[PDB]
């Protein structure tokens, strides 16, 4: 029955600002504590901040690295949690998830302020801190059972779609996902094992296509 | 990290399994645990000194001890196949909260694999542009928990490095790829480059050298 | 430190009085001084009969009665000396009842606090002289001792 919807995720640029919202619903909001959480890519959740109850005036406590940059707020007659992220750094990257929060504490092993614990999780929204602008991508071919890819090097956004000898060779082909590069651009390699004797007869070719630059590159991948 | 955790566990199905979340605050203060799969929300599992949310399966026991913290699984089940995360405070009194680093738990399906490891060297079309980036490819490991790391000659190598979340491919085994990104005016300068992918205990090495 | 207590929050209870009556008794300034809703006391009992807060601890009975912190308009506590042990239940699930002599009423509405006083509760009531002085001083040195530990 709860249901926590995270919202505002998107493109932002390092400096730049950016807003975070989350709609709950199916419990007693008022009296809520509430914490954001995120996931920065390929990495665990990392805890960002929580606010409080009523009781509590509604006070916030920031994770280190954020601390002086987000401040979280609420508005409870709509039962909404606000982040709001000032200065924003390329490491804030990440899926950002709002958590419905309990508090416990054990009379007699317990030790202040207890512990607290997220009982109910939306499923996040991401968000991506990058200066690029639209760029396609550059195909290298990446020359050898032999393996032989193509990487793709370099482009903004995402997705880029890989086929290889025109949508035809399929067995055993991994496309593997994109990287973010500390440039803010994306890098993706997709490869595909073939025995050795099929690298004389016929050649192999990928089929690069990234949509938002309008760009679509074929290259050959033989060996030297 | 503040809460250490085991990266990746192992266990045979219906069989128990304990992963454990260690740190200062776990002294004064009792951890929760969760279960995370990919793309989906995670879920609370246990919390403080003996509490389990109802609808969590009571196969799931938490139980602590000085620094220590257990999640334990008495019997685990295909459906246990998740990354799980610690949190608790982050120092003893303090009003702030933190995230152990998450345990890739592997219920056993199909027999363990090695991976296969390959690394590139940057094409001379590549190079011509004056940029460089080593490529290695990592596929058909399980379980699919993989730490890579990179050399220079023979020392390591943290800054330029990105590699890929093993991601679960179609014979249900793992893939991952790493670049290793410089400048031509550098790869040309090194003996040699390595990357070494340490999988279930054992490493593997891949060496390129500035000639071809 | 935001705690208030003030000099009529101790208050000693007669002989003749039962669980409900010292909850009662023990609410009647706090509400009167608007720390909390009128209701207060039936949320407290109800809180009482479904989560005990009996303490058996050695030389003199303890029991913490509270309800929800959404109850709370202004964080406080009332005690209470008994002249004779009323029993509570075990806070921690057993039958045999706790003779009670002491009775910490919290009205808090601040987690940080309810902590903190939970915490200081837990170290005073393991200090039998502490605990041996509450059987014997005034309301007023009760209010004297308690408002300095609570200061700090």
């Amino acid at each position: 029955e709860v249901q926590l919807v995270e919202s505002g995720g998107g493109l932002v640029k390092p400096g730049g600002s950016l807003r975070l919202s989350c709609s709950a619903s199916g419990f007693d909001f008022d009296n809520a504590w509430m914490t954001w959480v995120r996931q920065p890519p390929g990495k665990g959740l990392e805890w960002v901040g929580r606010i409080t109850g009523p009781g509590e005036g509604w006070s916030v406590d920031y994770a280190a690295p954020v601390e002086g940059r987000f401040t979280i707020s609420r508005l409870n007659s709509i039962n909404f949690l606000y982040l709001e992220m000032n200065n924003l750094r390329m490491e804030d990257s990440g899926l950002y998830f709002c958590a419905r929060t309990g508090k416990y504490y054990d009379f007699w092993s317990g030790y202040p302020p207890g512990e607290e614990y997220f009982q109910d999780w939306g499923r996040g929204t991401l968000v991506t801190v990058s200066s690029a602008s639209t760029k396609g991508p550059s195909v290298f071919p990446l020359a050898p059972t032999a393996a032989l890819g193509c990487l793709v090097k370099d482009y903004f956004p995402e997705p880029v779609t890989v086929s290889w000898n025109s949508g035809a060779l399929t067995s055993g082909v991994h496309t593997f996902p994109a990287v973010l590069q500390s440039s803010g651009l994306y890098s993706l390699s997709s490869v595909v094992t073939v025995p050795s004797s099929s690298l004389g007869t016929q050649t192999y070719i990928c089929n690069v296509n990234h949509k938002p630059s309008n760009t679509k590159v074929d290259k050959r991948v033989e060996p030297k | 990290y503040e809460l250490t955790q085991e990266t990746g566990v192992s266990v045979a199905l219906g069989r128990t399994v304990t992963i454990t979340c260690r740190g200062d605050s776990l002294r004064s203060h009792y951890a929760s645990w969760y279960q995370k799969k990919p793309g989906q929300a995670p879920i609370l599992l246990f919390y403080g000194k003996n509490n389990r949310p109802s609808g969590v399966p009571d196969r799931f026991s938490g139980s602590a001890s000085g620094n220590r913290a257990s999640l334990t699984i008495s019997g685990a089940q295909a459906e246990d196949d998740a990354e799980y995360y610690c949190s608790s405070r982050d120092k003893s009194g303090s009003r702030l909260s933190v995230f152990g680093g998450g345990t890739k738990l592997t219920v056993l399906s199909q027999p363990k694999a090695a991976p296969s490891v390959t690394l590139f060297p940057p094409s001379s079309e590549e190079l011509q542009a004056n940029k460089a980036t080593l490529v290695c490819l990592i596929s058909d490991f399980y379980p699919g928990a993989v730490t890579v790391a990179w050399k220079a000659d023979s020392s390591p190598v943290k800054a330029g490095v990105e590699t890929t979340t093993p991601s679960k491919q179609s014979n249900n085994k793992y893939a991952a790829s790493s670049y290793l990104s410089l400048t031509p005016e550098q790869w040309k300068s090194h003996r040699s480059y390595s990357c070494q992918v340490t999988h279930e205990g054992s490493t593997v090495e891949k060496t390129v050298a500035p000639t071809e | 430190q935001g705690i208030h207590f003030r000099r009529h929050y101790v208050r000693h209870l007669p002989k003749e009085v039962s669980q409900n009556d010292i909850i009662k008794a023990l609410a009647s300034p706090l509400i009167n001084d608007g720390m909390v809703v009128s209701d207060f006391a039936d949320h407290v009992i109800t809180r009482e009969q479904n989560f005990p807060t009996g303490l058996p601890v050695e030389p003199v009975g303890v029991a913490i009665p509270h309800t929800d912190s959404k109850y709370v308009r202004q964080n406080a506590i009332s005690v209470g000396i008994l002249a004779e042990p009323v029993n509570f239940e075990d806070a921690g699930g057993e039958p045999d009842p706790v003779p009670v002599r002491v009775v910490f009423m919290l009205a808090l509405g601040n987690w940080f606090d309810i902590t903190n006083v939970l915490w200081w509760i837990k170290a005073v009531i393991q200090d039998e002289d502490f605990m041996q002085q509450l059987l014997v001083m005034n309301d007023d040195e009760i209010y004297q001792s308690i408002y300095t530990r609570i200061s700090e």
